[PDB]
């Protein structure tokens, strides 16, 4: 459900 | 396979397959580029990364589906599929972890690479861990908790709280306490001090900079919304 | 790769992979699923149908980005990446059409299964021929007018005007029309006689029935406004 | 550019 690094 | 193809070639053809949406095509091009044995660029490090993190998510998202469908379960066809999925996901994991170790970690000198290998050696020792359950669970978890400190640490000795890789790092390694560690006090304290210290550092960036550091900061607040 | 396991596990494998997005993977099993060498269900034949368009709507997807960044440069990597997913395309499409003639079409009896399998038919040969330029790309057309051809007769014969099959039979037939053979009055003249024959028939049809024909009646419509 | 059927 959390966000990682992402584009 | 693609030990005949020019390294020129397979960058640009990694940078079409991007444009195509084609990333496990992207991905051979890059681990090509990467076999040829010179140290990759900044922008050649992002192709690698951009194009095993979107092969690696695919399976991620496919085998949470059919572990989800696996515990409502509980014949063996589900088990049997989710264990497909799960090979190949560890299949490609593995393959990247090589390429890290033999031998881009090892030659990566400057902070802004070392920093970035070493971030994605943790973040795909983070994916196993995901679908980890055997006597190796746990050595899995200090791999990718050892991988993530190194490139801490590294990060705040060389690089400015701003800095986007540094950023990224610190937002992964934070997701990796909460959803891997069992540790959500140090995922949060984490990504706090992570976002107040870069965002006291955001006077001395260009407006270009202040845009790429912001829209990372703003995924530690996303998540630290989520969290507490 | 499929012969050792059991047709039901097969399509249900392919039930789970298309929960998943794992179109490939849908496709081998629905495929292995085939050679078993009975015929396949009302819900089968979609799963196959399923599985199939997805995998190619991806290549087509990703041929025409490709074929477009070819056409604004006109080295040899543009042209040798687009070479290599349109085989891979022309692959797939062979492979289905390899199904439905070994034996698909040839089992099917039914008029709801043997017009399914000739639109199959029709379109699988309307992709390859969205790539042909050599001295088959005319045969190529009317392999697919043929097939698509003996799917409109029979449709006409033995089916209601609101008929999904019928319905999505017409419209991809249309579309042939327009984009393939250059006749876009043709294809503008059949998607109006058929929307205007299926409206004709919805008073006969429950309320499930009019939701499925008038979902694809839409289609037809927005054909229409594209067109005119 | 025009649709062919989808689901
Ligand atoms: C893990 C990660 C964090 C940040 C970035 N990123 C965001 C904006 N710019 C960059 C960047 C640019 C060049 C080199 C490294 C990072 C990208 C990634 C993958
Ligand atoms: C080509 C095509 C046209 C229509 C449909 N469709 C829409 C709604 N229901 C159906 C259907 C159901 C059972 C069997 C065949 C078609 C599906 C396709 C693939
Ligand atoms: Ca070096
Ligand atoms: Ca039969
Ligand atoms: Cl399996
Ligand atoms: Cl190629």
């Amino acid at each position: 459900r959390p966000s990682s690094w992402r584009q | 396979a693609m030990g005949s193809m020019e390294r020129a070639s397979l960058i640009q053809k990694a940078k079409l397959a991007e444009q195509a949406e084609r990333y496990e095509d992207m991905a051979a091009f890059m681990k090509g580029a990467v076999e040829k044995g010179e140290e990759l660029s900044c922008e050649e490090r992002n192709l690698l990364s951009v194009a095993y993190k979107n092969v690696v998510g695919g399976q991620r998202a496919a085998w949470r589906v059919l572990s989800s469908i696996e515990q409502k379960s509980n014949g063996p066809e589900v088990r049997e599929y989710r264990e497909k999925v799960e090979t190949e996901l560890q299949g490609v994991c593995d393959t990247v972890l090589g390429l890290l170790d033999s031998h881009l970690i090892k030659e990566a000198g400057d902070a802004e690479s070392r920093v970035f290998y070493l971030k994605m050696k943790g973040d795909y020792y983070r994916y196993l861990a995901e679908v980890a359950t055997g006597d190796d669970k746990k050595r899995i978890i200090d791999s990718a908790r050892s991988a993530y400190q190194e490139a801490m640490d590294i990060s705040k000795k060389e690089m400015p709280p701003t800095n986007p890789i540094r950023l990224g790092l610190a937002l992964n390694f934070s997701v990796f306490h909460y959803e891997i560690a069992n540790s959500p006090e140090e995922a949060i304290s984490l990504a706090k001090t992570t976002f107040d210290e870069a965002m006291a550092d955001l006077h001395t960036l260009s407006e270009d900079s202040y845009k790429d550091s912001t829209l990372i900061m703003q995924l530690l607040r996303d998540n630290l919304t989520l969290w507490t």
